[PDB]
């Protein structure tokens, strides 16, 4: 039903850079959106549910924030395991609807 | 041009008398349902505002839902642990305006305690449970460490956030709870600030339990931040709900819900807007009629001499345009019927009712004396 | 240990049934929704099924609305899935995922807290 | 032809200021008759007493042991004689006894296991021995021990029972110790739907009667159905019984007039006042049947026609009517009110208070501006209907 | 040529030669300070004048007719909180001055004029002025019972205050007992307050706080402190006074020129008898109605001469109203307050009620009154001709 | 005097039966009732004051209740220690008007 | 915790007579005092009560003019005088004490101890 | 620029009398006045300030009143230490105006 | 203990200048104003000067305005007077003295609570 777009396919930073993934919705979800993060080879796991609340054990350096109608995941000191797929999710109608992840490698 | 059947009103210097029409501008009947159209209604059959904000079993389903118009009926009840709020009124106030419950999880830190308690009186389904938006604290291990946590506002709106403190019937139970002898409470943000030490008591029974829990409410602006810094005694939250200015309200009414278009509501029902004044009820919501304490009040060979008459129709009908149909809209307001005797505050409010109420009859009296004066005065300089 | 087990998975010829189970140990099973979300190989997630704890809601995706059922049992702490027709397009990894919400009426407002290292469906000649 | 009068009277219209008549009347009252006498209400003379001390049961206050009242009557030299006490929140107290209008008295019997019953105090002196007040009880440690209590009592009456305790604020922790045995003390009443948790504070204050201590005020109304639980642990001063509560007609008036025999209906604290005028000027404090305050000396309205210095009796009769139906719709009918808010305090508090005084100054301004109206509009469409008759 | 369109009872729009307003919908944005003694609280709340601030201290010893505050008011010294800000406001505000005089107080066996790095006076490390931080003396601190009787003809305002520090190890560190308390009395009153211990977000560096209370003590009567630990002092006492007086939020200059009616927006005319630009007001004002424009037939209808008695009897009448409606003025000082900034619950739920009925009730009188007078002012200009 | 009236003047009944005593009064008395028990050669012992109030020392069989304008003594289970004469008192004016007695006989 | 009564007899018809009442046990100041008599076999009759000030005193309507109560509060005692004694009076007397701590008025009250009466007799 | 009027110019009293000394002032000062005692040699020492609070050290038989409009400093028992010049000084407008000197001797 | 300390005085002729020094020890300096009072000989004490902490209100009285200047120093606590125009009218005995208020911006409203022993300044030939 909600399509959701994430704007860079595929970036690349060096170590200690900031990234920034921005993800968009179709229609209004009040603010339910939640951010995961995919290894190759493994499950994804949880960064930040509703846009600003971080997760137990998730390290301080991701940031989540609402840019007037965009919603941004932000890391500010890249490390090399940060490298992984990051996906973009609704909560507010279902069906839950998962957005094409951005692959970020690693100069 | 005269009727076999009149009609008597009243005039400034006449009391009783005779013409023609004489229509109405008080109504003194509903249709006896709620009718929910133009406005979002929803029914808290068996469930309070704040047993569906806390989240109590019954209450399960009005979680994260909207409102314009909170109904609560008289057979509501609590089936869950007993609690206290210490002030309840301007709890439910806020919550009945804010129009929304609206929940969004926050992982707290909470070291080294047993989290999601339960009680034998919250069944959920066939185990016992609690409340769905309160997280029980306990010792583990015989062990309650202090807590230190806090939480930042990088939101753009306040954050309302529901916490509350346990009290225990005797100190057995309290150490077998939470180890320390007594707690303390301390619930802070940069403006301000609350300390709550709890009291060891027995109380009656209700459903097999002599303690209680009493309620507190924080707000946090979108520049704070919330610190809970507790070492005993504490029904921690589990998230923030959302507090929105808006146009809703509460309202007590045991009458049923029905498929129909009205906007003005009254606790007997949803009457018509088209009558300036009423005589239902003082308790309205939306665009409703005044409300005055009286039962009526009443406004006015061969050929035909066709100007005349309609000029004087074209100006009765305008000041009948004036008066029908204009109303004014009040969402939100204050409470208008006690169920118990508390002294200061409710004699100011019954007052202030009393004194809007006497104002308004008067007013009725004057305009409608005033008018029927004067229509009868053009209409006989017509002639 | 929180965790989440999948078995059943296997290779299946197209209109045939399959079910997969999933167990969960380390907390407590009736205060959490439950869903299916499977992905491509080599490509995105797309969400399948979801069920609350009291089996009340029960929401499915238009792609498997008809040939595929949900079910939980609380006392053994088990999650079901049954695939009655398949076709072609639905070989994929399967994951069992949990919901973050405690003792949620709702499907919608909540988040996947925990995954399940899923098992591979293979539906080919 | 009219008629004219050698003397005249000037009133207001909205087209003129300043018409003369031939006969006008007062629509409001400017002197009361200063005794306040009750043939058809039942008033009560507080002398020498206030009502939370006759509540308490003062020595003084005696006399007023289960009297019933329409309204109560509070002088400005009331004082208390007895142990000093505060009350946290005294106005509501204050109105809800007012409002009961009865000082019924039930006993029950308290178990209280092993204590001291019957305390009294040399700061209050019944006759000639050293008392308390009769409605409490002081308990007081025996033998250098205070067990702790924890004493029930159900509501199984139809109607709601209002319980008067207290908490016993000491000195110094020696006094503490000589009278409940314990440091510190706690007190927790409660009920179904209510609970309220004391403890004492201990320090100096002023010496009234050479008490250094105090006592705090506490209530709770128990509805049928519902248990009141006391269960203290030092620092209570019990209930000897209970209250009746009931709704209806009663209040409490601060003045000092004397009471007398006449059947006036309605009291104002100057006075009796007649209620036959519509408005008056006297004071904002009323009860039962009282014209509307209004801030005007003079509200005359034209009961008459205007004066420029046989007889036809049908034109004289249809004038005369309609001005009599006028006088009739005005004079006479008033409406009743009992128990409104306080309108004078001797103290100053802040927010609640400006509110009070907020609301009492538009209620003022209000009818004020309805009073000018109403009287320019009358006495405008009477010079009217009287010329019209010509 | 030109007409005005008016309102009556029986028509709704009449097309008259003249025609007055009695709504004022403008204001000059100067708050004119000739006639009252308007005193700017820049970067300075009522509270903090009160108390000593650092930045505070040219408002001590000050009288004022009304207090202005502005939006960019804050605090630069200990953070402190009011249980009752509000009431402790509006009385020190409805006093009228600030006249503070000395006490010498008996304290023993204490530290007196403790400072802190919040406040900065000048170059070094202060407190407030007006308030007394007794802190422990090599490492006691003796009980305090002091007495004070009121000798004097008038009510006297004491501000004391109790502290709340962050752990137990500051509480030991600044006053030798775990846990202190104060009583504070009089012939008619006691105040028992018991401090808190907790940490708090930390402002200017300081995760500790100040509460504060006030007292007053009637001629005859006598206050008695008696502190275990954690008191704040006071230094003296104020004075309290009945008159005129109130407190305004208004961001506008203050110029040289003169009018009686003052309004957050500015000074305002009171020559009309309604107004439309703000519900709070100070002096001699005009009601508050919610119309724009509400107009009075000064003038006899408009349809497209030696008579003069004629014409000087209409023009008295309509002279005689015009005098009884416009400049007549009621003068009310100190209200209730009509903004607030946060949500509380109860009695703001209250005070909106009361000024929504009150606006209601009078935006009615004034829309009647226009209709009646025009009524009967064309009525009597048709009567005379 | 306000005259006191007791509806059985005498009763029998088994051990561990019910026993109900009714008294009515001519005029209004605010729930002023008291009960007296008087065994023979005995003085009269108070049962229940305000017809409701127990007071200390009564077994808790003994109940007082106000029904219809009615006063009503009722003894759950009848032991034989209460074989004896029960009287009814008023106590709103004072001309003192204790009514009749009901014997009570164990089979 | 007592009441005990003394001054019983035989006395001819139309003369006088004396009964006390002394209590121990409890504060004698503070409660009202009332006599009561019953009949040999026919019920309990109220004669008089006094209250704590002995400023209220009532007499039922047989025995007015007659009879005299009295107490003293130092010496903690209750007494009666009986003047113009008849038939009519042979009975058993007791001397029974209020309930309310300290009541101004004798009414709004029950009767929360009894004496052992005495037993007075008028024949010839 | 105030007129400060003190009397009398000269006093005596016997040990143990009751000693009054009076002072006036042009305008009006709000309760601002204070008094000053100073002996032959030696520095001024001041009694009271606000014309009713006692400085700490000051024995209690000193007393300061506002009479009227007339400002009273009371000796209740005078005793030969209180030999010495009283002056009576404002403190509202910057100006200092101290009175003159009421010399008390004993007899 | 508290004291305050004057240093200078002495015969000057008229019309020269001098330079008398006041020296505080046992109390913060920094808070309370200094004033200058003056006492002639068996006449009367007529106050002279005023300085507050922060030296930014500072009075003379009439008959020594022009002449006279008075300074701060609360590094070194020290206040200062200087005299440079004299006549036969200031021979007399200086007070330097401290006032009451805490912290006050304005003079006045205040009173003395302490006095030095003053030092004597003689104008004549
Ligand atoms: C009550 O109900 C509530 C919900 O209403 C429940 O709260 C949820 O609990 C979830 C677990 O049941 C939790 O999700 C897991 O979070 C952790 C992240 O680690 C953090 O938490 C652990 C646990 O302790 C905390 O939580 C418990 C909860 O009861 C509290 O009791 C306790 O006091 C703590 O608050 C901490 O040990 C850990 O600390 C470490 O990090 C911090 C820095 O953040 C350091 O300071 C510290 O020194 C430690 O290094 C964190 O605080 C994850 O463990 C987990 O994800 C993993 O879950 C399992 C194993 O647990 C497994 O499947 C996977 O683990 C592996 O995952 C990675 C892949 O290999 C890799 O990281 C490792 O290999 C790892 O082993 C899986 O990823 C979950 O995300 C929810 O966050 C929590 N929700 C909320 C809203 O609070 C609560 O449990 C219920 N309680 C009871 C008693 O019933
Ligand atoms: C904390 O601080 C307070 C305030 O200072 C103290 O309270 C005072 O306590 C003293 C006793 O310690 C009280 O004095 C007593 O007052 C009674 C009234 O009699 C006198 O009343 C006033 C003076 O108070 C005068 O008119 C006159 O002197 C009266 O005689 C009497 O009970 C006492 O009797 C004594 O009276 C005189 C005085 O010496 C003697 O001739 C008698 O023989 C006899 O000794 C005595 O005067 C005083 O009133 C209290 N003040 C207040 C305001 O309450 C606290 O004690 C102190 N400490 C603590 C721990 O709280
Ligand atoms: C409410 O009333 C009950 C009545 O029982 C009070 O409970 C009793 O409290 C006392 C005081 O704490 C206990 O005495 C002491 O308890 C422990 C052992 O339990 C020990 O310190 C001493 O040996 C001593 O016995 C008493 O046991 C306890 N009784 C029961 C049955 O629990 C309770 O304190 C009252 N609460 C309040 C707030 O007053």
């Amino acid at each position: 039903d909600i399509v959701m777009t994430q704007s860079p396919p595929s970036l690349s930073a060096t170590v200690g850079d900031r990234v920034t993934i921005t993800c968009r919705a179709s229609q209004s979800i009040s603010n339910y959106l939640n951010w995961y993060q995919q290894k190759p080879g493994k499950a994804p796991k949880l960064l930040i549910s509703g846009a600003s609340s971080l997760q137990l054990g998730v390290p301080s350096r991701f940031s989540g924030s609402e840019s007037g109608t965009d919603f941004t995941l932000t890391i500010s000191s890249l490390q090399p395991e940060d490298c992984a797929t990051y996906y973009c999710q609704q909560g507010y109608i279902m069906p839950g609807t998962f957005g094409q992840g951005t692959k970020v490698d690693i100069k | 041009h005269a009727v076999p059947n009149g009609t008597i009103v009243k005039t400034i210097t006449n009391d009783r008398i005779e013409v023609t029409n004489a229509t109405e501008l008080v109504q003194n009947s509903s249709i006896g349902e709620i009718c929910g159209s133009p406005h979002q209604i929803l029914d808290g059959g068996n469930c309070t505002l704040i047993d569906a904000l806390l989240g109590d079993p019954q209450c399960d389903g009005f979680q994260n839902k909207e409102w314009d118009l909170f109904v609560e009926r008289s057979r509501a009840n609590s089936n869950c642990y007993p609690y206290d709020v210490p002030d309840y009124a301007s709890l439910r106030s806020l919550v009945a305006s804010s129009g929304t419950l609206e929940f969004k999880n926050e992982s707290f830190n909470w070291t080294g305690v047993k989290q999601n308690g339960t009680s034998s009186a919250c069944i959920r389904g066939s185990s016992s449970s609690f409340f769905s938006r309160l997280n029980w604290l306990t010792s583990l291990n015989n062990i309650y460490p202090a807590q230190n946590v806090t939480m930042p506002n990088k939101e753009q709106f306040d954050k309302l956030y529901i916490w509350g403190v346990h009290h225990p019937d005797t100190d057995k139970n309290q150490i077998s709870l939470f180890a320390q002898s007594s707690g303390r409470i301390t619930v802070s943000t940069k403006r301000s600030q609350q300390a709550v030490i709890p009291n060891i008591g027995s109380r009656p029974r209700i459903r097999d339990i002599p303690s209680r829990i009493s309620i507190y409410w924080t707000i946090v602006k979108p520049g704070d931040i919330l610190l809970i810094n507790s070492t005993g005694n504490l029904i921690a939250p589990r998230g923030y709900f959302k507090i929105r200015s808006g146009k809703s309200s509460i309202m007590r009414s045991d009458a049923p819900i029905g498929k129909c278009k009205s906007e003005c509501i009254t606790p007997n029902g949803s009457i018509p807007n088209d009558k300036p004044f009423q005589n239902v009820n003082r308790i309205t919501y939306g665009a409703c009629p005044r409300y005055v304490k009286q039962s009526t009040l009443k406004l006015a060979g061969q050929a035909a001499d066709l100007k005349s008459t309609q000029a004087a129709i074209d100006q009765i009908n305008g000041i009948l345009n004036r008066l029908i149909g204009k109303t004014n809209e009040k969402f939100h307001q204050i409470e208008k019927e006690f169920s118990e005797v508390e002294g200061r505050v409710q004699d100011l409010e019954k007052y202030v009712e009393d004194t809007k109420i006497d104002l308004w009859s008067y007013n009725a009296e004057l305009l409608v004396a005033l008018i029927n004066q004067h229509t009868i005065d053009l209409t006989d300089s017509e002639m | 240990e929180v965790q989440l087990v999948e078995s059943g998975g296997g290779l299946v010829q197209p209109g045939r049934s399959l079910r997969l189970s999933c167990a969960a140990s380390g907390f407590t099973f009736h205060n959490y929704a439950m869903h299916w979300v499977r992905q491509a190989p080599g490509k995105g997630l797309d969400w399948v099924t979801g069920i609350t704890w009291n089996s009340v809601n029960v929401d499915y995706a238009d792609s498997v609305k008809g040939r595929f059922t949900i079910s939980r049992d609380n006392a053994k702490n088990s999650l079901y899935l049954q695939m009655n027709s398949l076709r072609a397009e639905d070989t994929a990894l399967y994951y069992c995922v949990k919901g973050q919400v405690w003792s949620g009426y709702y499907l919608t407002h909540d988040a996947f807290d925990l995954w399940g290292q899923g098992t591979t469906v293979t539906v080919s000649g």
